[PDB]
RNA sequence: GCGGUAAUUCCAGCUCCAAUAGCGUAUAUUAAAGUUGUUGCAGUUAAAAAGCUCGUAGUUGAACUUUGGGCCCGGUUGGCCG
RNA sequence: AGGGGAUCGAAGAUGAUCAGAUACCGUCGUAGUCUUAACCAUAAACUAUGCCGACUAGGGAUCGGGUGGUGUUUUUUUAAUGACCCACUCGGCACCUUACGAGAAAUCAAAGUCUUUGGGUUCUGGGGGGAGUAUGGUCGCAAGGCUGAAACUUAAAGGAAUU
RNA sequence: AUUGACCCUU
């Protein structure tokens, strides 16, 4: 039967919306169906914060971040625990942890 | 709604839209068809004589285990080739 | 030794509630099937069927009965009910109570001329419980119930005289037909006619006339 | 109903509704019977006599019972200005 | 107090400490704030009360 | 489109009693609605009704009571002769003893009742109970 | 509400309806009579003009069609009639 | 068997026929 | 019907106001309310204090009206409404269920918080869901103190007021219960026997 | 609605309930008329004459104003088109897709578009045709329909 | 579905049951079949909504024109009345 | 059939893995992927939900238009406009809640107003296979598309849920 | 990283 009412996408008055592919596996996937996190991290992994920083040549720099994009297949978020299997009563949970 | 049309004028379309989708119905295409008469073994008829030829030790389907013998028969009507079963126990005798 | 624990319980016990007319037109939940008989002794059970139904364990299948009992005094009321349990006296038993406790008023007819005593259904009636409807029609004097052997026995148990009936669905569902036939019967005291367009002083509840002579 | 020579058979004629005027079912568990007391020039109710209103379960449960009440406690005169005809 | 359990002692020390209060009332009014709104409401009732009528901006 | 305007009315005020609503709008009020508000009013199936007149069609704010079980539409309108009046009523009335078909005859709209009477049959509109 | 009475509703809530939605319909637009500083020109205008509505003694462009009511210019007087 | 692969089947079978009638025709 | 004494006394209005009954809810609404009056900005909503009055007025003139003073139960499982509910069993019958509402307290005839009222007066519809739901299966009338965003399924005497607010919760409770004593005449304080209750503390909640 | 589209508008004119109106109106009926024929004469469809006497003069309805409608005003005084203006204008329009579409082979929008405007263009015409507004064997073709136009 | 060494189903004996000068079998057809559906089916997932739009035949198609008030007479009823 | 031909890449090459591995994995790589002209006419072409119309619950959000608010940013802290904020309104893509109801259920504000069965109309289905096959026709360069059986065979296939 | 299979009826 049908286990999700939005298909487990989102496309509701398009028809196509063009493909990405997942950062782990190069799969083709719709963009709205993909599973597209958003990663911001510090350079510095956080653990060389204060090294860097004493061995910088100005004082109090301000460290810029990486932005990314990841883009995720269903198969590859739910093998690297992007996603997991809810419960039937939440998967409707839409709300972000 | 409901599909089918509700005109007072539309008993014609009514009609020809049921008259096309009783070719669904298994009975009504053959006895439409006359399947019975041209390609039933029996050509329609509830009995036929024929003539026995040799010896069929049919086996039986599952979970079942029986393997003597079933009549092959030429029809005298039709000269068709039919399976036939002899339905007792030990009536294999009769039909050599 | 009866020892009801219910205002509406304790009320019949001591018997300021005479008729279950009473509690049908309040409305009066009832909870105890002493107060059913009480206010009906003449009603005979007796039950439609029962089937085995096994629910798996990992140790081979644990199978319970489910009985289909129905209560049904002369004339005018019914109950029915379906019990499952590890025995079948138990499960006739249980149901045999259930089907006390929900025990309906039948509105019955007359097909025309209003003669005698009403024989038939008041109005076509309907319910419905799984895929099976069950329709049940007025029919004239002498009719009979023409009535699967199933709901025929409802029938006859309401008090019904002269029936037609027609069922849709898969009806070897004996559960659900029953039960839409119940519903059937109960929908007809439902159904409002010109004879019922007039409009009453609403009296007041038996629990609430007695209030003081209660548990309370 | 009755039959030739009157003789009042059809046990159990039933109440309605004062809201929608449909019958109360035997097993129509959602219903109520509100009674509401009346008081008599002194500040205080008079015991044994009130006004009864019969109120579907239908009603309560499409959420209109607080609306019909008061529809019908104006209109018998017990409410002066809770609601209005002229929505 | 320990939920769960309750005693005769226990309901007496409740209603002794919620009848004992600390004498000091720092609550004094200043007098009764009402809107434009509110203050038509009591006008529509038709009632005669002391009260200051500021709008509260959107 | 608009198809059937009586049908339209009708399913209204079907709507209506269903959802317990003392009164319903009707739009936009042919002369075989007023003839088929008549029947029932004069059955006491509704009550009163009143025509707005806005100058395109008409609108109708008809108060009901609790009495109307169900008030439909035959469409197509049947070719109904006194030998079919009972075919009819037997087929989708609840008893012999209570609720008319409405059909319009030679001599104006009248329940089954009425055509009987005056001896006379026509076309069936619809049905109330 | 199950009971209300839709021949005689409320103004405020007749005003709130769309202008079709109402008992009977009616529209919601107006005249104005608009005179243009100098030349008096009383001209009856409406209140949705789709047009640059001038009157003939000079260039007197009083509205400017808009997507709903004609805005009009600005040394204008309007009066609803 | 899949459904799509049996379509596959099917359509060699169909052409396989197509060209042994055609060569006897 | 009335006597025409039982309209919004000054004092009373006073009362109300100061407690903030008529602040209701903000810009969300069930249209099942026509008690809003003059929408204030902000959002916020002012509840017609008349119609919460003789709502009230009615409410009282069920209760009155019920015989039995111990079959009326009022519930709470609000934080405010437990000491008004559990002042207003202690003022009248009414007994009280406060904290807690056992499920199948109105069904479930074995149950030792076995109830079987002829009205709940209920302190909020959302938080006694429960409480009306098994009046739902018992033929229990409703009185309930609804605000303008409250769920008046299954209710059938609202009482319009500010639910958000704690002293216009404990001041509706304590209407309620003076009104219910003053119908059933053992409360004789019309007008001026002992007179003097703005003496003492209504402010504690915890 | 739309025949031609999935669009749901309900967007139209709401006729005022009064036809002996508007109470403001001082001009005359015959001053109306004549501004009608004024405005015909300079060469403008009904339409666009409403529009205009509604938007800069004050005039409610010229139905209302005066006893009859600016298309009858026009046939009984002789100045009815050719062929009426909302066929007139989709012919018109038809030319244009048309043109653009010899141009833009590759626009099948506008190919799909094209066939929807001339089917509202037959139906319209046959309509015309029944009620015999436009004389029988009267036919749109697209070779001869610029030329028609103007 | 029965029968693989303890067969209420085979082959028999005894007993019993149904119809009975009749009973069984084969085929066809009717009811059951609301499994042909006008009454009266179904089409999200069980079979089934054309990929989508245009469009002729066909089917269907908003409201409106004379409505309402006064006197008698064949003929029916628990008939005012035994 | 021209052009184009970076990337990826049915076929193929090749290295692994493997009992085998003409598969998954790896590196290449023709056709193709892009375009012009002409064909094809299929997709789980899906919302597996035909179109037109009417009515039936509550709620918020959003997109387009409009209407009313000396409500907020600067010309101008002293009309305009804009962008926002409120209240509606018409029309969309949807969503949350509930069951008046419907349903076999999953679920559905339509899949409701359908045994209280009729608003208008088009198309389709009648147990599972054989079979979208054979045959005839027609369209296509072809691949194939549309139309489309029967003999024969079979008691289940199938749907939604429960432990 | 590899993990193929396990007769009929009951």
């Amino acid at each position: 039967p049908k286990k999700r009412a939005s298909n487990g996408r989102n496309k509701k008055g398009r028809g196509h919306v063009k493909p990405v592919r997942c950062v782990n596996c190069s799969k083709s996937i719709p963009k709205d169906k993909a599973i597209k996190r958003m990663a911001i991290r510090n350079i510095v992994e956080a653990a060389a914060v204060r090294d860097l920083s004493e061995a910088s040549v100005y004082p109090e720099y301000a460290l810029p971040k990486t932005y990314n994009k990841l883009h995720y297949c269903v198969s590859c978020a739910i093998h690297a625990r992007i996603v997991r299997v809810r419960s039937r009563e939440d998967r409707k949970n839409r709300a972000p942890p | 709604g409901k599909g089918k049309p509700r005109g007072l004028n539309s008993a014609r379309k009514l009609r020809v839209h049921r008259r096309n989708n009783r070719w669904a119905e298994n009975n009504y295409k053959k006895r439409l068809l006359g399947t019975a008469f041209k390609s039933s073994p029996f050509g329609g008829s509830s009995h036929a004589k024929g003539i026995v030829l040799e010896k069929l030790g049919i086996e039986s389907k599952q979970p079942n285990s029986a393997i003597r013998k079933c009549v092959r028969v030429q029809l005298i009507k039709n000269g068709k080739k039919v399976t036939a079963f002899v339905p007792n126990d030990g009536c294999l005798n009769f039909v050599d | 030794g009866w020892v009801p624990v219910t205002k509406l319980g304790r009320l019949v016990k001591a018997g300021k509630i005479t008729t279950i007319e009473e509690i049908f037109l309040h409305s009066l939940p009832v909870k105890e099937f002493q107060i059913i008989d009480t206010l009906l002794p003449g009603l005979q059970d007796e039950v439609m069927n029962i089937k085995p139904v096994q629910k798996q364990t990992r140790a081979g299948q644990r199978t319970r009965f489910k009985a289909v009992v129905v209560v049904g005094d002369s004339n005018g009321h019914v109950g029915l009910g379906i019990k499952t349990a590890k025995e079948v006296a138990g499960a006739i038993r249980a149901g045999i109570i259930i089907a006390k406790l929900s025990v309906i008023p039948i509105r019955r007819g007359y097909w025309g001329t209003n003669l005698g005593q009403p024989h038939s259904l008041a109005t076509k009636t309907t319910g419905k419980c799984g895929s099976v409807t069950v329709r049940l029609i007025p029919a004239p004097r002498g009719s009979g119930i023409v009535a699967s052997p199933a709901v025929k026995k409802l029938l006859q148990l309401a008090g019904v005289e002269d029936v037609y009936t027609q069922s849709n669905g898969k009806t070897r569902t004996l559960e659900n037909t029953l039960k839409a036939a119940f519903v059937a019967i109960g929908n007809t005291y439902g159904f409002l006619t010109p004879n019922l367009w007039a409009e009453q002083p609403l009296p007041v509840s038996p629990l609430d006339i007695y209030s003081d002579e209660a548990s309370a | 109903m009755e039959n030739d020579k009157g003789q009042l058979v059809e046990l159990y004629v039933p109440r309605k509704c004062s809201a929608t005027n449909r019958i109360i079912k035997a097993d129509d568990h959602a219903s109520v019977q509100i009674n509401v007391a009346k008081v008599d020039e002194e500040g205080r109710a008079i015991p044994g006599e009130y006004v009864t209103y019969a109120l579907s379960g239908y009603v309560r449960s499409r959420g209109e019972s607080d609306d019909s009440l008061n529809r019908l406690a104006q209109n018998d005169g017990l409410l002066k200005n809770v609601w209005s005809y002229s929505r | 107090p320990v939920r769960g359990i309750s005693f005769k002692l226990q309901e007496e020390e409740r209603e002794r400490k919620d009848q004992y209060v600390p004498e000091v009332s720092a609550l004094d009014l200043s007098r009764l704030n009402v809107d434009n709104q509110t203050s038509d409401l009591v006008k529509s009732l038709g009632l005669k009360l002391p009260l200051s009528v500021i709008n509260v901006s959107a | 489109t608009r198809s059937s305007v009586l049908a339209d009315a009708l399913n209204a005020i079907n709507n209506a009693e269903k959802t317990g609503k003392r009164q319903v709008l009707i739009r936009p009020s042919s002369k075989v609605i007023i003839k088929f508000l008549q029947v029932m009013q004069k059955h006491g199936y509704i009550g009163e009704f009143e025509y707005i007149d806005d100058h395109r069609s008409g609108k109708i704010v008809v108060q009901l009571n609790g009495r109307l079980n169900k008030c439909g539409v035959i469409s197509p309108r049947f070719n109904v002769k006194i030998g079919d009046i009972e075919k009819w009523t037997a087929n989708l009335l609840p008893a012999r003893q209570f609720g008319y078909v409405i059909l319009t005859t030679s001599a104006g709209i009248m329940d089954h009742e009425e055509a009987r009477r005056k001896h006379v049959s026509g076309k069936i509109l619809g049905f109330v109970y | 509400v199950l009971v209300q009475d839709l021949l005689h509703p409320t103004a405020a809530s007749e005003a709130r309806k769309h202008k079709l939605k109402t008992l009977v319909q009616g529209p919601r637009s107006y005249f104005l009579d608009v005179k243009c500083p100098g030349c008096l020109n009383i001209t009856t205008v409406f209140s949705h003009a789709q047009t640059a509505v001038t009157c003939e003694s000079c260039s007197t462009i009083l509205c400017t069609p808009t997507g709903g009511k004609a805005k009009l210019s600005e040394g204008t007087s309007f009066r609803r009639k | 068997m899949r459904a799509k692969w049996r379509k596959k089947r099917t359509r060699r079978l169909k052409r396989k026929r197509r060209k042994v009638r055609a060569r006897s025709k | 019907s009335l006597p025409a004494t039982f309209d919004l006394t000054p004092e009373d209005a006073q009362l109300l106001l100061a407690a903030n009954t008529h602040l209701g809810a903000r810009n969300v609404q069930v249209h099942q309310e026509p008690y809003v009056f003059n929408a204030r900005p902000d959002g916020v909503h002012v509840i017609n204090v008349g119609k919460t009055w003789e709502k009230l007025v009615l409410a009282a003139r069920i209760i009155a009206a019920i015989p039995n003073p111990e079959d009326v139960v009022a519930i709470s499982s609000r934080t405010f409404g437990q000491r008004a509910v559990l002042k207003f069993a202690a003022h009248t019958g009414a007994t009280p269920i406060a904290g807690r509402f056992t499920p199948g307290s109105f069904t479930n005839y074995i149950t030792r918080s076995f109830k079987e009222p002829r009205l709940v007066i209920v302190t909020d519809p959302r938080s006694d869901a429960q409480a009306i739901k098994e009046a739902s299966y018992v033929n229990i009338p409703v009185i309930a103190l609804t605000d303008l965003d409250s769920p008046s399924e299954f209710v059938d005497v609202a009482i319009p007021c500010n639910n958000r607010g704690k002293h216009s919760i404990g001041l509706i409770w304590y209407l309620l219960a003076r009104e219910v004593l003053r119908l059933r005449g053992a409360l004789v304080d019309r007008t001026q026997p002992w007179s003097i209750m703005p003496d003492l503390y209504f402010y504690r909640d915890p | 609605g739309r025949m031609h589209s999935a669009g749901k508008g309900i967007s139209s004119s709401a006729i005022p309930y009064s036809r002996n109106a508007p109470a403001w109106f001082k001009l005359s009926s015959e001053s109306v008329i004549e501004q009608i024929v004024k405005y015909a004469r300079k060469g403008l469809t009904p339409s666009q004459i409403g529009v205009l006497l509604r938007d800069a003069h004050g005039v409610t309805q010229a139905r209302v104003i005066t006893g009859n409608k600016i298309m009858r005003i026009l046939k009984s005084n002789g100045l009815a088109p050719e062929i009426p203006e909302d066929l007139y204008y989709l012919i018109k329009k038809a030319v244009s897709v048309r043109k653009h579409l010899e141009r833009n082979r590759k626009d099948k929008d506008a190919k799909f578009r094209l066939i929807l405007i001339e089917s509202r263009i037959h139906r319209l015409a046959r309509y015309y045709r029944t009620v015999a507004v436009l004389p029988p064997n009267w036919k749109y073709e697209s070779a001869t329909a610029s030329a028609l136009v103007n």
